[PDB]
């Protein structure tokens, strides 16, 4: 059909392609509205599932929480198409889907993404109003209830890392928290950002060792090796705090502190040559290699089931 | 880098 996966797209085009995927594979993929943004845009996920069990284990794949990181939403929509294309053509994704559901949120910050397309390509935050300030938006990746208002966040609404007035104040973050909590039985939570070529695990808010650190590091290293096998792209691996910087209130620390074992952040390409402004001709190569990383992690979840 | 990622 008429969607170029090697180009960047509007929010409406992305949502339309999600609907197309659900319509073309209605026994595998369903589009679910999980909430809405500050400006009342819908938040949509695709759920990929093969079983009508109750309480089937699930993994959550998150992208585009920071609106300027365009390679994340582009990689996510490509991933949606890859899952449906390869089902019953690749035993790896087929057996993953055999054992677990996958939820994919390609645009976790729709208002910010529209703003980057129409007003300021470098916008990061949400677009919520801050009473008492003319500064707009909170950093949705400092807004989660995991050492909220700790290190690496700001109390200042004008900051790129403003945490918001309280945990879950951003309706885009509350929507995901609420859906995961009600749905239950999550085993993985993977957040796609850019850039730096890093695959990280908890914690961002403290230097303390996650109980599962040895396993998470082992799985991240295998995933990085799989990712590098496609075109040679090298990733560094480690806990967020020392691998990028301290950051409190982040999505993967909230997921892990809530019992979701396989909690990882990818910082996708590149290492700073183009930074957030990654050329469209790198979308498909990035998404192809990232897929082997995501598959490796999900294979590990599968093999624990 | 000079801005958060
Ligand atoms: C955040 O988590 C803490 C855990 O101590 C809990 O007390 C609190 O209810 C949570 N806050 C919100 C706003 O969800
Ligand atoms: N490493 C952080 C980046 C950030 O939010 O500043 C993350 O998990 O996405
Ligand atoms: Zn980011």
């Amino acid at each position: 059909n008429n969607f170029n996966y090697g180009a960047y797209h509007s929010l409406e085009a992305i949502y339309h392609e999600m609907d197309n995927i659900a319509a073309d594979f209605p026994d595998l993929a369903r589009r679910v509205k999980i909430g809405h943004s500050f400006e009342n845009r819908p938040m949509y996920v695709l759920k990929f599932s093969t079983g009508k069990g109750v309480r089937r284990p699930a993994v959550w794949l998150n992208a585009g929480i920071h609106s300027r990181e365009w390679i994340s939403q582009a990689t996510a929509i490509w991933t949606a198409r890859k899952i449906v294309s390869d089902y019953q053509r690749d035993p790896a994704i087929t057996s993953i889907l055999e054992k677990m559901d996958i939820f994919l949120l390609p645009v976790a910050n729709p208002d910010g993404y529209v703003y980057t397309q129409t007003q300021n390509r470098l916008w990061r935050k949400t677009r919520s109003r801050n009473p008492g300030s003319s500064c707009i938006g909170a950093d949705p990746n400092r807004n989660w209830n995991a050492s909220f208002a700790g290190k690496g966040a700001s109390d200042n609404p004008c900051s790129e890392v403003y945490h918001g007035p309280h945990a879950n104040s951003e309706v885009e973050v509350k929507s995901v928290v609420d859906f995961i909590q009600k749905h239950g039985n999550f085993k993985g939570f993977i957040d796609l950002h850019s850039y730096s070529q890093l695959l990280m695990y908890p914690y961002g808010y403290s230097v303390k060792k996650a109980p599962d650190a040895e396993e998470l590091d082992k799985v991240a290293r295998l995933a990085a090796k799989a990712l590098a096998s496609v075109s040679g792209t090298e990733y560094q691996v480690g806990p967020t705090c020392t691998t990028v910087y301290p950051a409190s209130g982040s999505s993967i620390d909230w997921a892990y502190d809530n019992g979701i074992k396989f909690a990882f952040t990818f910082e996708l390409r590149d290492t700073g040559t183009y930074g957030f402004l990654l050329p469209a001709n790198q979308i498909i190569p990035t998404a192809e290699e990232t897929w082997l990383g995501l598959k490796t992690i999900m294979e590990h979840v599968r093999d624990n089931l | 880098f000079n801005r958060p990622v």
